[PDB]
């Protein structure tokens, strides 16, 4: 099983879930940020707030698109992420299994 | 239509009207309707040059001020010949010069019988006003 509980069954992961949804795959962004006034950004985040995801995610990235500023803090920062260097570690005080499975 | 024939009767006796609009017996015997309708519409149209910026043309309704300058121009309109000294002719003067305090703003057009008028919109516009960031966002 998952690390939640949930029971796992092989069967499902021969084929991506969203597979059978090929509408989304058609989709193209509306681009809400043109024309954005305070008054309909209001409401597009109190949307948000109710389970609309859609237009704020679009919103968001016309916001990284469109701002130079903004657009180079963001790969900065991930940038930092990106250039760690990274290893996996076995459990605290791990037998000889559990270091072979590490 | 802001006075009739029966206004005119009214305001200067039917012995006036019938001496001033029979051109054709002498002496005059009817009140000729054609040359009065004539007068009425002169007189109007006069009205209507001095008050198209203020208020709408085909008025509902007729002022009584309207009724009474209406009656002067017309009596006024019915003399082939009218002189300067013309007492008829000093009235008319009184009233175009009422006519044109009304149409500078010194004078307002009094109430029909009991509503007012209906001023155009010249001074209405503006812009429209752009006031984005204070819509309580």
């Amino acid at each position: 099983v998952d690390v939640y509980g949930n029971p796992i069954r092989t069967q499902q992961l021969r084929e991506p879930q969203t597979s059978r949804l090929a509408g989304l795959a058609k989709e193209f962004a509306q681009h809400p940020a043109k024309g954005l006034t305070p008054a309909k950004l209001a409401r597009i985040l109190v949307e948000a707030e109710q389970g609309n995801l859609q237009a704020q995610a679009e919103l968001f990235m016309d916001m990284e698109e469109r701002d130079a500023h903004l657009f180079a803090e963001m790969s900065k920062r991930k940038r930092a992420i990106l250039g760690l260097d990274w290893a996996v570690e076995p459990p605290r005080n791990a037998s000889a299994a559990e270091k072979a499975d590490a | 239509s802001y006075c009739t024939l029966a206004d005119l009767i009214e305001q200067y006796s039917e012995q006036k009207i019938r001496e001033v609009s029979d051109r054709v017996n002498k002496p005059a015997t009817t009140i000729d309707t054609v040359i009065v309708d004539r007068a009425i519409a002169d007189a109007d149209s006069e009205i209507d040059l001095h008050l198209h910026g203020r208020y709408q043309l085909p008025l509902a309704s007729v002022p009584t001020a309207l009724k009474r300058i209406a009656c002067g121009l017309a009596y006024a309109n019915l003399h082939i010949v009218l002189k300067e000294e013309n007492p008829v002719y000093k009235t008319a003067e009184h009233l175009r010069k009422l006519l044109s305090g009304i149409a500078n703003g010194k004078l307002s057009l009094a109430l029909d019988a009991d509503g007012k008028p209906a001023p155009v919109a010249n001074t209405v516009q503006i812009s429209e006003g752009r006031n984005d960031w204070g819509a309580d966002w």
